[PDB]
RNA sequence: UAUCUGGUUGAUCCUGCCAGUAGUCAUAUGCUUGUCUCAAAGAUUAAGCCAUGCAUGUCUAAGUAUAAGCAAUUUAUACAGUGAAACUGCGAAUGGCUCAUUAAAUCAGUUAUCGUUUAUUUGAUAGUUCCUUUACUACAUGGAUAUCUGUGGUAAUUCUAGAGCUAAUACAUGCUUAAAAUCUCGACCCUUUGGAAGAGAUGUAUUUAUUAGAUAAAAAAUCAAUGUCUUCGGACUCCUUGAUGAUUCAUAAUAACUUUUCGAAUCGCAUGGCCUUGUGCUGGCGAUGGUUCAUUCAAAUUUCUGCCCUAUCAACUUUCGAUGGUAGGAUAGUGGCCUACCAUGGUUUCAACGGGUAACGGGGAAUAAGGGUUCGAUUCCGGAGAGGGAGCCUGAGAAACGGCUACCACAUCCAAGGAAGGCAGCAGGCGCGCAAAUUACCCAAUCCUAAUUCAGGGAGGUAGUGACAAUAAAUAACGAUACAGG
RNA sequence: CAGCCGCGGUAAUUCCAGCUCCAGUAGCGUAUAUUAAAGUUGUUGCAGUUAAAAAGCUCGUAGUUGAACUUUGGGUCUGGUUGUCCGGUCGGUUUUUCAACCGGAUCUUUCCUUCUGGCUAACCUGUACUCCUUGUGGGUGCAGGCGAACCAGGACUUUUACUUUGAAAAAAUUAGAGUGUUCAAAGCAGGCGAAAGCUCGAAUAUAUUAGCAUGGAAUAAUGGAAUAGGACGUUUGGUUCUA
RNA sequence: CGGCACCUUACGAGAAAUCAAAGUCUUUGGGUUCUGGGGGGAGUAUGGUCGCAAGGCUGAAACUUAAAGGAAUUGACGGAA
RNA sequence: CCGUCGCUAGUACCGAUUGAAUGGCUUAGUGAGGCCUCAGGAUUUGCUUAGAGAAGGGGGCAACUCCAUCUCAGAGCGAAGAAUCUGGUCAAACUUGGUCAUUUAGAGGAACUAAAAGUCGUAACAAGGUUUCCGUAGGUGAACCUGCGGAAGGAUCAUUA
């Protein structure tokens, strides 16, 4: 029904094609998922060759990743914070990828207080060592802190969560976090 | 579906229809050589119009070169093994004029008269279709079937039926049975 | 249309099959193999029109659920199935084994090969990739893939295969001045040495090769088959042995041998 | 197998056409018609309408069989011989038909998918499911549903409501089988050369991150981090890496998530090897499944170039995607395929755009000096369509029509409440028309499908009708006597 | 009746019947298309003073076309390919006396793309000089080093058109080889033994549009050094590197 | 050297009048534009377009018909000489 | 030999009917049916130790030397799951309009063609009895006339000084 066909588009030139043929399955293109925030849904669709693709809607919660520390945690997430396609997906609050969102932080913290144990926001004698040997590596671009503080770390969502099924992303560091949060001040 | 049957519309009528010449040389061929029609004579032309045809394209390729020394020269030798080309000349641009008259020639309608047999063309030719004449030891009964020359002196009157000599065939029988009632 | 055809007409089936135009509708469709339809051939073709061991497709069927034949080691079943180039037909009632080999004219000839040469297959290199848990591979325009390949066996090399057990005896690198056998178009059958191998980015390596006649010819490296070094080739060819003679000379051939 | 003749004229030579002539697997028709082989055959009008019948289903030593079937007798004290029925499987997307659309579309050759899916195919292949480690599901886990047998409704329809049992490679759950190595955690001592007892995590798919996936040559000074062997001056040496023309490729690690895919509670034969003499632990020939990678059958797209007539079509496209961008969404994947935001492009007298086609494209056909011209519904390859247009289920593959759902147009069956339909399969009928065959015989061939040697097959063949077209040729021959020519 | 020309108006060879007779023959007529004929659609290949046809005239963008000029000539060897000179021979074959014809290497004021390196095959060699007819007949043999005998990577190509051979243009068709369907139209068959087994086949050629490949450099265009911002390189400085 | 101009043979042409171009064309190819394809129906119908109009440019078919033409030859004829 | 006006046939042309028909596009309004989607929960059950009557309801009075125990009130926790349903989306079709193409009735009009013998002229052809044409205006009963300019296919390749 919905169709991905080069027949209809008139043409290159513009040329009215005429409805060669009645429109195939291998063709189609299925409904928009549009996955909000709001309990965890998910329906597969059997597609070509079977091979079920997991649509995500309503879903909450992702693995979102550092790129310094090479990490990523059983996270939830809070809000569509900005989408550079479109901002009826902010009022709708519709989960994309490439839409950049807050991030739970939680697990994130917890992850950290095990990794280095320095705290971010503001015992065993042989682990002291260890914990010595690390940390004093990654310093933290400041709005990344803020967030953790907050409770809201800024991410952009990358995985296409209407064909995985999985909302997992990637928290926003140095230009392209800037630019993202300038965006967002814009906006508001 | 299997595949289409090939066929020719072979045997072709001239241009015009009242070339009284034409036609009058064409009754005289037909006369020599016995033939039911012209339908026959308008069959030996094509076939011997389409020799021509090849030599024309042979000769229209350099002689000494591939195609025309090879296929030409195999033309030759089955226009030889057919006996219509004679033994001298075996050079291609002889093949172009062989002409009508010698084709005809080589059919086993005359074959048998020239061969002797019948006795009057009209009668070999009837000899030949009522089952009698056999090139081989197998009876032939097409009057234009073209001597193959190297099966010429092969050619004898039937193993069965008469004039062979196997069987005295039909109305001597009913003579002999009347005889016999006598 | 709609998905995979299921039928092959009998003028549309590949010619080197060399059937009759005429004698039913359809031709025997070979069946997905390791071998392209249209460079394979099926147990049909193999047991009724060549050898003619079947005088029907009935024949051939019950000779295969008899279960004599074996195309490369294992039995097959199936009357279509694709026994192509280099594949060994052995029929055990009779010890007739064969190998699928092309004639000079491009048709499939039937090679009536020994038992103890009846027992590798020798056959081309496709790719070398390596596959799940770090493991190199190499596969075989004829059909096989094989697990750790000797490093130095690169793409469009040949391989001995051992078939029995399905290894690797041996194999020949691709390089100038080494034997080899053609499997495309018009040059399909002969055999000759490789002297160049143009590179062209992309566009079709072609490889010049020469005979035993010093008469050259060209074609394309996926229409090559390396078969062994020159004088010495790994498997026993036809008669005639890849030389493609002329036409005249073939005619020539024909009618001085002429031995009633 | 290069050919011209009649016609203006009072007569003449031209322009010029008419007319003849020849051919057509080009139709029709008019006469006629003995035989052999060969054989097109409701395309042209109406992709008009269709009574009836048939054209797809199918089981092996090997999926299930207590038919209260057959047949029965010298494996069943859980089963074992055949097997209706049904659930599971697979097939029905091939084939056949037809040419309505359709004019850069289809199609032809030519590329590409580093741009993807691919049941089947043959090749390949998964010790890591555990989650603290002093008492826990395995020599076999569960309840259903159909056949049946029973209780029925209905005017009807390949209609199926209730009970009783009853299975499965149904469909759900679900066991074993570690060593090593690497990464996160950790009782202290002894003032450095610092160095470790021991605890947790690590399959495959999934996701974004992140690293490796190298490689144009030789030789240094020393500044910050500061390692190995010190034969305590100091030395530092042997330091990894596939393929392509080309990658963010193959691929392998680090990190997590995961409504944790997969990881054989599977059927037929056969019944071996060690005794720790238990019925113990062990091991053969095969079937099917199941993972991504191959391959094969394919699949969508996609590169380049090529179409019939028309200017009594010169502008068109761009509000309603036109051209491009950016991002998303979707898709198996590329992509204005769709959405948002922006830019103003894009095509065109090298005929864009529009209109027409009594246009499906090509192979090819007829004609035939050379060049051509016309035709191509139609045996092969592609493409479309199943009265029209739409939508979708199942499925590896359909936008299927011998599947479904709707609306229109047509129509059937009725007890008037409601049911069923789709011959451009074959045969046949009407209808239209100048114009086209039997409601036959069979799977023996040809090949095709499945659980598959075994069944099925209007695909296919076999005849029937058949002057479509083509080939081969009987329709007296030899005498004698009798009358004439040489 | 008559395609057309025309026949019919009391002598019809053209109408309607008999006989003769012609043509074609199991076929032959008619109708419409269509191809040939039609050089009456013309590129090959037409016409335009008067037969139809030159715009009343000039201008003019597209298109179509467009003068001549840049590497010619000579030598020196060296491969063939058929006629010749006898068959030197058991109707076929191998040289010479000769030939034209088609190449190849070179040298001619001449580069054929150039190098960073791999292999330097070879002797331009001469290191010991001799297995040895009185010898420059002949080779065990390795420091300087001819590189075309090949690669494997740069550097950057004036770009076409044209033509070459090649690789690809499914089978059926077409052309076409072989072969006794009895002949042929066809068909892919067949053929030969002891007739205990053996055995030839199922070719070749076309299709030229576009793409791929290679040789050719005439023809036709295109291009380059004229603010030389040009070319080279023992430049000598530098500047930006990259590594 | 240049444009508004006779005679013969034409071997060149041409159906011929004639033509020194209307030649170098079946011994067919210097470079280009335009026009014509039996006669009539018809420069009409229609649509376009151009005009104040009259008209212009553009431009059919149905249907019809065996001739329409050209050039000359001999005649016959002419209120031609 | 040329026109007008007659007669008989046929071809097309225009043309009021607010004509008729088919199809292609198409405004606005409606909008079937599926797909996803928001929910919705007929029914089916597993695991919970949730108390039985059970006659060894685990190997001899007894939490059975209590067994997937006899089995329903549990109730909690699931898994699957129909009608029904909220928004999308694809969109057939319908309703009423609008539009292009092709057809097709069509009173009347105004043409042209054919045919052998109709009517009034004699336009052209001979200097055709005003020489023909062409363009153009204007007139007429019809050829046609007549201005103007042009042409000779002219009725002249000719008048010297
Ligand atoms: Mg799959
Ligand atoms: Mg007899
Ligand atoms: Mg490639
Ligand atoms: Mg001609
Ligand atoms: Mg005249
Ligand atoms: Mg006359
Ligand atoms: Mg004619
Ligand atoms: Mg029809
Ligand atoms: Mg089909
Ligand atoms: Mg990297
Ligand atoms: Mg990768
Ligand atoms: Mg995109
Ligand atoms: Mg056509
Ligand atoms: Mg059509
Ligand atoms: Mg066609
Ligand atoms: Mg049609
Ligand atoms: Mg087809
Ligand atoms: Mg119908
Ligand atoms: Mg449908
Ligand atoms: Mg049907
Ligand atoms: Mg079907
Ligand atoms: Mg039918
Ligand atoms: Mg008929
Ligand atoms: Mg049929
Ligand atoms: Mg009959
Ligand atoms: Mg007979
Ligand atoms: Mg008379
Ligand atoms: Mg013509
Ligand atoms: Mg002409
Ligand atoms: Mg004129
Ligand atoms: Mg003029
Ligand atoms: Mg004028
Ligand atoms: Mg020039
Ligand atoms: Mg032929
Ligand atoms: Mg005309
Ligand atoms: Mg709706
Ligand atoms: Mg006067
Ligand atoms: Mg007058
Ligand atoms: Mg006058
Ligand atoms: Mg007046």
């Amino acid at each position: 029904g919905i169709s991905r066909d080069s027949r209809h588009k008139r043409a290159a030139t513009g040329a009215k094609r005429a409805q060669f043929r009645k429109k195939r399955k291998f063709e189609l293109g299925r409904q928009a998922a549009n996955t909000k925030i709001g309990t965890k849904r998910i329906h597969p669709v059997r597609t070509r060759g079977g091979n079920q693709k997991f649509r995500a809607l309503r879903i909450e919660t992702g693995n979102f990743s550092w790129a310094s520390e090479g990490v990523a945690r059983k996270t939830r997430i809070t809000g569509v914070v900005y989408h550079p396609s479109n901002n009826e997906l902010v009022r709708t609050n519709t989960l994309t990828k490439a839409a950049i969102v807050q991030i739970d932080a939680t697990p994130f913290r917890q992850w950290y207080e095990s990794h280095y144990g320095q705290s971010l926001g503001k015992t065993s004698k042989n682990t002291e060592r260890k914990w010595a040997a690390r940390a004093a590596e990654a310093k933290i671009e400041h709005a990344v802190d803020s967030q953790f503080g907050a409770g809201r770390l800024y991410a952009a969502i990358s995985s296409r969560p209407g064909q995985s099924g999985r909302c997992d992303g990637y928290i926003l560091e140095g230009e392209e976090l800037a630019f993202y949060l300038r965006r967002l001040t814009a906006k508001k | 579906p299997r595949a289409p049957r090939t066929y020719s519309k072979t045997y072709s009528t001239p241009k015009r229809p009242y070339e009284s010449a034409r036609l009058d040389a064409e009754l005289k061929l037909a006369g020599e050589y016995g033939l039911k029609n012209k339908r026959e004579i308008y069959r030996i032309s094509f076939q011997l119009s389409k020799i021509r045809r090849a030599a024309r394209d042979l000769l229209t390729r350099d002689e000494k070169d591939p195609k025309r020394l090879f296929e030409g020269n195999a033309l030759i030798r089955r226009l030889v093994r057919i006996g219509v080309l004679s033994e001298d000349k075996k050079k291609l641009d002889y093949v172009l004029a062989l002409k009508v008259e010698d084709f005809l020639e080589r059919r086993l309608q005359t074959q048998v008269y020239k061969l002797g047999l019948a006795k009057s063309v009209h009668h070999a030719r009837v000899l030949i279709s009522q089952r009698h004449i056999a090139v081989g030891k197998q009876i032939v009964n097409i009057p234009s079937f073209m001597v193959r020359l190297e099966s010429e002196k092969h050619i004898d009157f039937a193993r069965t039926s008469p004039f062979g000599g196997a069987r005295p065939g039909r109305v001597a029988r009913k003579r002999a049975a009347a005889a016999g009632g006598e | 249309a709609r998905g995979p055809k299921k039928h092959l007409k009998r003028l549309a089936a590949p010619h080197h099959w060399m059937l009759d135009k005429l004698s039913g509708c359809y031709a025997p469709r070979p069946s997905a193999g390791p071998h392209k339809l249209r460079e394979s051939l099926p147990l049909i073709v193999f047991l009724r029109n060549r050898l003619k061991y079947a005088l029907n497709g009935r024949e051939v069927k019950a000779i295969l659920m008899q279960r004599h034949v074996k195309v490369d080691g294992k039995v097959r079943t199936d009357t279509t199935f694709p026994a192509g180039f280099m594949d060994v037909i052995t029929l055990e009632a009779t010890n007739e084994n064969f190998r699928l080999v092309y004639d000079v004219k491009g048709r499939f000839a039937v090679h009536r090969i020994t038992d103890e040469e009846a027992s590798y297959k020798l056959a081309k290199v496709k790719k070398v990739q390596l596959g799940k848990k770090g493991i190199p591979y190499v596969v075989t325009h004829d059909g096989r893939t094989i697990r750790y390949p000797d490093p130095n066996i690169k793409v469009n090399d040949t391989v001995k295969v051992d078939l029995a057990t399905g290894t690797i005896t041996d194999f020949i690198k691709f390089d100038t001045g080494k034997l080899v056998y053609v499997t495309g178009g018009r040059n399909l059958g002969r055999v000759g040495t490789i002297v160049h191998r143009e590179r062209h980015e992309g566009g079709f390596d072609l490889v010049h090769i020469k005979d035993s006649l010093e008469n050259t010819f060209v074609t394309r490296l996926n229409n090559v088959f390396v078969i062994g070094e020159p004088g010495r080739p790994w498997i026993s060819l036809p008669k005639g042995k890849g030389i493609k003679l002329t036409i005249s000379e073939e005619r020539d051939r024909r009618r001085a041998q002429h031995g009633l």
